[PDB]
């Protein structure tokens, strides 16, 4: 994250951290108790997934203080529309080997029907993007889970208000600044773009890409999850399946 | 679905309707409006007309500044287009002054008329809104005028004219003349 | 070593911290960065051994 | 100047017309007029019923959660898992002690 804050200990609840043999990889979503979503590509060319491990209720890197619930991600579930290496429907269903216990420290964000997220929550003007990401484009990752709110975009006033990178699809939405001040960058993919609505937080985005972090002339670009409710819920209900790596048809 | 065009602001005594082209052709409309960091609030849902009163939603703070957008849709994000950004209190025009009243020196007299502008449930006038930025010119007859940041002139002695004046604007600084007096 | 041995990293537009190997002409040696997870170049190796192996 | 006083010295009323709706007032103004309309209604001419939008896509047809439309009847309001809707049949109350999208720390 550039330019945002510390997440104050418990207020990102949702928040997770995806680490591959104890290094940091990309944040995640809790959307229930086994259940966490992701981007695409923090997926890319991973070989040692008994060691792929989802961090829920963490906050302070650099110690323990014992709020933290560790799994073994049994696995990760992609649309059979990713194309390895690109940008095009950047999402992740993680299934927990064992699920996380609700806790003051540890609860999931709610999935939203896509109506209302169509209707309603894409046009609540801002959301907040969190994670242990760079606080600068070259810059180092934080110890403590940052949080940053930014302002929504409709893609032709994105484009309009872009220097003029892959293409911004249907799958996609832009959010934040153009000034070269605040967004999300490297060490955030996967992690939440929640809104608040009515009292309640929703996921309506993913971190997913940018041209640089808080570049000037550029705004951040997330998934656009309101696309994938229905996938998300088909695969939530359907009964386990072996494999490791699902890539499962979409729509 | 065509996209609409030619996007107006029309505003006087903060009475505002956003108006565009073109007539619609087996498609609707639907308005969003929003001050640059607020929501969007949907106003004049899937209409056939071709202008949206807004003045409900800008009265709100007359002093913030304004972007609405109107959707088309056959009657993945919609077709539409941006308007001209709109300060209510900057922009909005004056409407056409009234002499109260005259009294013989003259002393006039200049109705402070009310605006779309409501404070608990009830309409604020002129004064209310512009306290001092309000001043007024009077014109008497050959013709001369006088200068207040009230509603009263006390002139020489008749024929009288009105005219409303926010001296300070850049835009729309000054009202229409109100219909002549004569003694 | 082929040509794109002597192009820089390139991370790419994604966020994600993938630890991979490129080939450092100037050190005329195989250095780790970051890459982001997508739209990678050819200088981009998994490890160092296949990086040497290649540059 | 004087041609926007003569303009204006010959314009008519725009209100003779009586176009202000529903309990309106009308005020003339040059080769226009303004309609001051009564708290439940809106529009150029007081046509509009503030009162007649209850649809999903106007605030959310004023559901806390999720709204249905349904043709020939009324809005309907419905809520997430781990949610139930309340009498008022808008609101949503949680019915699980670690309900989704709710922060304890600031609940508490
Ligand atoms: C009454 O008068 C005005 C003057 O043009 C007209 O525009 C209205 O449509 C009518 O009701
Ligand atoms: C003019 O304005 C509206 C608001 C109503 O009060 C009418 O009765 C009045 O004449
Ligand atoms: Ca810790
Ligand atoms: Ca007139």
């Amino acid at each position: 994250i550039v330019g945002g804050k510390v997440c104050p200990k418990g207020e990102c609840p949702w928040q997770v951290l995806l680490l591959v043999n104890g290094a940091q990889l990309c944040g995640g979503t809790l959307i229930n108790t086994i259940w966490v979503v992701s981007a695409a590509h923090c997926f890319d060319k991973i070989k040692n997934w008994r060691n792929l491990i989802a961090v829920l209720g963490e906050h302070d890197l650099s110690e323990h203080d014992g709020d933290e619930q560790s799994r073994r991600v049994a696995q990760v579930i992609i649309p059979s529309t990713y194309v390895p290496g690109t940008t095009n429907h950047d999402i992740a269903l993680l299934r927990l080997h064992q699920p996380v216990v609700l806790t003051d420290h540890v609860v999931p964000l709610c999935l939203p029907e896509r109506t209302f997220s169509e209707r309603t929550l894409a046009f609540v003007r801002f959301s907040l993007v969190s994670g242990w990401g760079q606080l600068l484009d070259r810059g180092a990752t934080a110890l403590e889970l940052m949080v940053l709110n930014v302002p929504r975009l409709m893609t032709q006033d994105c484009l309009q208000q872009s220097r003029k990178s892959p293409n911004i699809t249907e799958y996609m939405f832009c959010a934040g600044y153009s000034d070269g001040s605040k967004d999300s960058c490297k060490g955030d993919s996967g992690g939440p773009h929640a809104t608040h609505y009515r009292g309640t937080w929703y996921l309506t985005g993913i971190v997913s890409w940018g041209q640089g972090c808080a570049t000037v002339g550029h705004f951040g670009v997330y998934t656009r999850v309101s696309q994938y409710i229905e996938w998300l819920q088909k695969l939530m209900r359907s009964e386990p399946r072996p494999g490791v790596l699902l890539r499962a048809p979409f729509p | 679905t065509v996209a609409a065009y030619n996007l107006t602001w029309k505003s006087t005594n903060f009475k505002t309707i956003l108006e565009w082209e073109p007539k619609p052709v087996n498609q609707v409309y639907t308005v969003q409006i929003s001050t640059k960091s607020g929501d969007w609030k949907s106003k004049c849902f899937y209409t056939t007309d071709t202008e949206c009163d807004l003045t409900d939603e800008i009265v709100k703070d007359v002093k913030q500044t304004y972007l609405a957008r109107v959707f088309s849709y056959p009657a993945g994000e919609p077709l539409y287009e941006n308007s001209p950004e709109f300060t209510p209190y900057l922009e909005t025009n004056l409407g056409q002054p009234t002499i109260q009243s005259f009294e013989q020196k003259v002393n006039v007299t200049v109705e402070d008329e009310r605006t779309l502008v409501r404070r608990n449930n009830t309409f604020l006038s002129l004064r209310d809104v512009f306290g001092k930025d309000l001043i007024y010119t009077l014109y008497y007859w050959g013709k001369k005028t006088a200068k207040t940041n009230t509603n009263e002139f006390l002139i020489d002695v008749y024929c009288f004219s009105v005219q409303a004046v926010i001296p300070s604007r850049t835009v729309n600084r000054k009202s229409t003349d109100s219909p002549v007096e004569c003694m | 070593a082929p040509d794109f041995c002597l192009e820089p990293p390139y991370d790419g537009p994604c966020r994600a911290l993938h630890l991979r190997y490129f080939y450092n002409a100037k050190a005329g040696l195989c250095q780790t960065f970051y890459y982001g997870g997508c739209l990678a170049k050819r200088n981009n190796f998994e490890s160092a051994e296949d990086c040497m192996r290649t540059c | 100047r004087t041609k926007l006083f003569w303009i204006s010295y010959s314009d008519g009323d725009q209100c003779a017309s009586s176009p202000c709706q529903n309990g309106g007032s009308c005020k003339d103004q040059l080769q226009s007029y303004i309609c001051f309309c009564l708290p439940a209604f809106e529009g150029r001419n007081c046509e509009t019923h503030k009162d007649d939008q209850l649809i999903c896509v106007n605030e959310n047809g004023g559901c806390e959660q999720y709204c249905s439309d349904h043709t020939g009847t009324k809005r309907s309001c419905r809520c997430h898992e781990g949610y139930s809707l309340l009498a008022d049949g808008v609101s949503c109350t949680p019915t699980v002690e670690y309900p989704c999208g709710k922060i304890p720390i600031l609940e508490k």
